[PDB]
């Protein structure tokens, strides 16, 4: 799981933790994080350094 | 009000700019791994076949 | 204990505001299971086991 | 509020003495000084006329969204006025990022007293000492 | 030679009772766990209009196109169709009573891959 | 490249003989072992109406939710049918008896994916 | 005033932000948040209605006779309110343990702003910034 | 003995809001992640041609060969169709308004392996 | 339990652009990759008769057995056929021209194993 | 940086030209994050933590 697709890092995150703007002067971010439905985005492949 | 930084941000300090700069695309490099390479004596040359 | 929390967005030269790790209890309240068996002096004389 | 001294301006100092410095967020852009009032949770608008709405002053200018500090009661501080002040006169928000007198608006009390006078469009030094809400 | 049992791939629903005169039943791929909808069966206790719906919002519907498929008159069932709607394609089906009063609708299908 | 062989489906019937004359057969999704079903056939021994509900409860038919999809006259066979119903989403078929004697019915279809 | 966690009821905490924390004798048992009045020398008890009876809010349960501390003007403090507040509501002491809106309310002006809205029966987030006493 | 559930199909759909007097729809099979592209339902919001072109460009549309396939009139839906095409073989549908206004357009289908 | 998603076919077709008074559209097998042919749609852009043939020869065509199963008349389409060819079964189709001037044709199936 | 490109045919005896690196900034703006507690010094004595 650490070593999939020539990833080497899994950054395992909570549910709560993307600003879906409910909390008191966080302004929500653009997408919806999740994976349930269309629109949902459930990861994110990325180079860390950058 | 007191100084705080959205009043003074461009008279008191300058914003950080960072002393790295990060890199644009790598394009992959492989063509002398690839093929045969030939270190020519000349800028012309002929290979016979 | 409480959840754990995000920090709050704030102004510069603003109250930091309390939200303090607060704490309940589950109460236990053993309950006492009980099983009981009576058995005659002649049941207990006549009986293979 | 600003201060010209020559060639230069310069940005008015809002806050003379107190600690009732809270965090909100802008529901638009603000400016040091402008007079407002909570428009949501945890959020504050600039303020209209004739009271009802006052909760502080605001610390720093900011844009729509951005975390702003304001001077609430307890707080001494320099603000604009769109009228005469003197000493002991009662002010409240004008709606134009200002204050005016109690006198001059249709409201009955204030939010702040004037310690140091000004003459209109100038800075006067006053006191808060209350905040306004909506009572129907 | 490998031999092979095929069962049919998920039974889809949607219903409401008691649908007011003027009100609707909203058929949203989004309850499918395949997240797309083939729509076979219209059953109806009354009068209904059937239209097709494209959202300009990935997650409710805020209406971009509106087709009118069809009108059913009386109570009855519609089977057979092919009506087709997805998540990702942002469609929904409405069912809309148009009898004087209140009716059931229950309209059935199945998955579809998204 | 790979060759499979497809039989389709798992059959699925329910049956009564001699309903009275207004009673009714009740087609239950339930014992089906995939949980939902496609009814294809109907077999009516005299004259029936052919009812679709919704239940309240998630295991016994409380309606909530019912329409008379059509009514067979006299004695006969539907077939090509869809009807549909599963579980989870508790809904049930009824065939009740309007013949006014005693008759048979036999529904069959197929199990799908609930 | 008490917060859910799954299972758990957690106590909520009274006190926000403020240092207005000041000691008092309860005149009868007091509960967390309550808002309270002076009933005697150094002595409150939970205020009635319709105003003329709010000196702060109890910041911890007492029995009678229990020294208090009271949260008062200058605190932002957690409240359980009787109905609907939106923010920039004004509320005052509802007689039930409770506060209620001006509004609402047989009286005119308010003890404390809505900073964060809440239902009937839920915790708002409130400023005091008034005491009321008697007037006659 | 060996026994599998099947999804019947992955879905495929265009649309176009108000779509102008003389302007089309391009149902592109490229557009599909299969390649390939055979359309069941057109709903229509007024009067519509629906025309099959080859292109002589192996990715845009130069009109080799064009077949208007059939007219429709007034506001509805043609289902159970099957307009087919593909990337490889340049196949395009395009959908016409014919309506003396702008309408909606919805097409849907299944994607089919190129 | 195990569940599949079915994506159907390959898609096959032929396709013609101003194919003369007389002349004709070869639909031939041995185009597709699986070597057999179902074709479902064939749009014709006028009068067309369409011939099923079997060849003597292997490769190419050198008729055998000809039949005419219809002749078409207009500009217009037919869909849902299912007229069929293979390459080991040397079976060819011939849309010809009965226009009495130049026409698009575009005929449109799937692939089936041979 | 910008993107790597690549280099330019050329004769021989000519003006090598210029495609020199260009650059631009990425903009970051930090938010004040804050957190509170509060604690009674008779409440820190007598608690089992
Ligand atoms: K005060
Ligand atoms: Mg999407
Ligand atoms: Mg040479
Ligand atoms: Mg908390
Ligand atoms: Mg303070
Ligand atoms: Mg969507
Ligand atoms: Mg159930
Ligand atoms: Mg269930
Ligand atoms: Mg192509
Ligand atoms: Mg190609
Ligand atoms: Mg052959
Ligand atoms: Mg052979
Ligand atoms: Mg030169
Ligand atoms: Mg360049």
């Amino acid at each position: 799981v650490g070593d999939i697709a020539g990833l080497d890092m899994h950054a395992a995150m909570s549910s709560a933790t993307y600003d879906d703007g409910t909390d008191i002067g966080w302004s929500g971010g653009s997408e919806t994080w999740g994976f349930s439905s269309d629109g949902d985005k459930g990861a994110v492949v990325y180079d860390r350094d950058n | 009000f007191a100084a705080s930084d959205p009043e003074y941000v461009d008279t008191l300090f300058r914003e950080q700019l960072l002393e790295v700069v990060m890199e644009g695309r790598e394009l992959r490099k492989v063509a002398r791994e690839a093929s045969n390479v030939i270190n020519a004596n000349t800028r012309v040359g002929d290979v016979p076949i | 204990a409480s959840d754990e929390e995000f920090a709050r967005p704030t102004g510069q030269g603003a109250e930091i505001r309390d939200d303090g790790e607060t704490y309940t209890t589950v109460a236990w309240n053993a309950t006492k299971l009980t099983e009981g068996s009576r058995v005659t002096d002649e049941m207990r004389d006549q009986a293979m086991v | 509020a600003t201060e010209t001294q020559g060639e230069h301006t310069f940005p008015v100092e809002v806050l003379i003495s107190g600690e009732e410095l809270r965090g909100y967020t802008a529901g638009e852009a603000l400016s040091a000084g402008e007079p407002v009032y909570l428009s949501g949770d945890y959020e504050v608008s600039a303020s209209s006329a004739d009271g009802g709405e006052f909760l502080g002053v605001n610390l720093y200018d900011v844009a729509s969204g951005e975390p702003v500090a304001l001077a609430g009661d307890d707080c001494e501080v320099r603000v604009e006025v769109s009228e005469q002040v003197t000493a002991n006169d009662e002010i409240l928000p004008d709606g134009l990022g200002t204050f005016e007198t109690v006198a001059t608006s249709a409201a009955s009390a204030g939010v702040a007293i004037v310690q140091e006078g000004a003459a209109s469009g100038e800075v006067c030094e006053a006191y808060i000492f209350a905040v306004q809400g909506t009572t129907a | 030679t490998d031999t092979i049992v095929n069962v049919q791939g998920s039974f889809f629903s949607a219903s409401a009772s008691g649908v007011a005169d003027t009100e609707s039943l909203l058929i949203d791929p989004q309850d499918a766990k395949f997240g797309a909808i083939e729509i076979h069966n219209i059953a109806h206790g009354g009068s209904v209009d059937v239209e097709l719906l494209t959202s300009s919002d990935d997650t409710e519907l805020v209406e971009d196109a509106a087709v009118t498929l069809d009108s059913f008159t009386g109570e009855g069932i519609s089977q057979g169709n092919q009506i087709e709607a997805s998540d990702n394609t942002n469609t929904y089906i409405r069912i809309t009573n148009t009898s004087g009063g209140a009716i059931d609708i229950i309209a059935t299908g199945r998955e579809v891959s998204q």
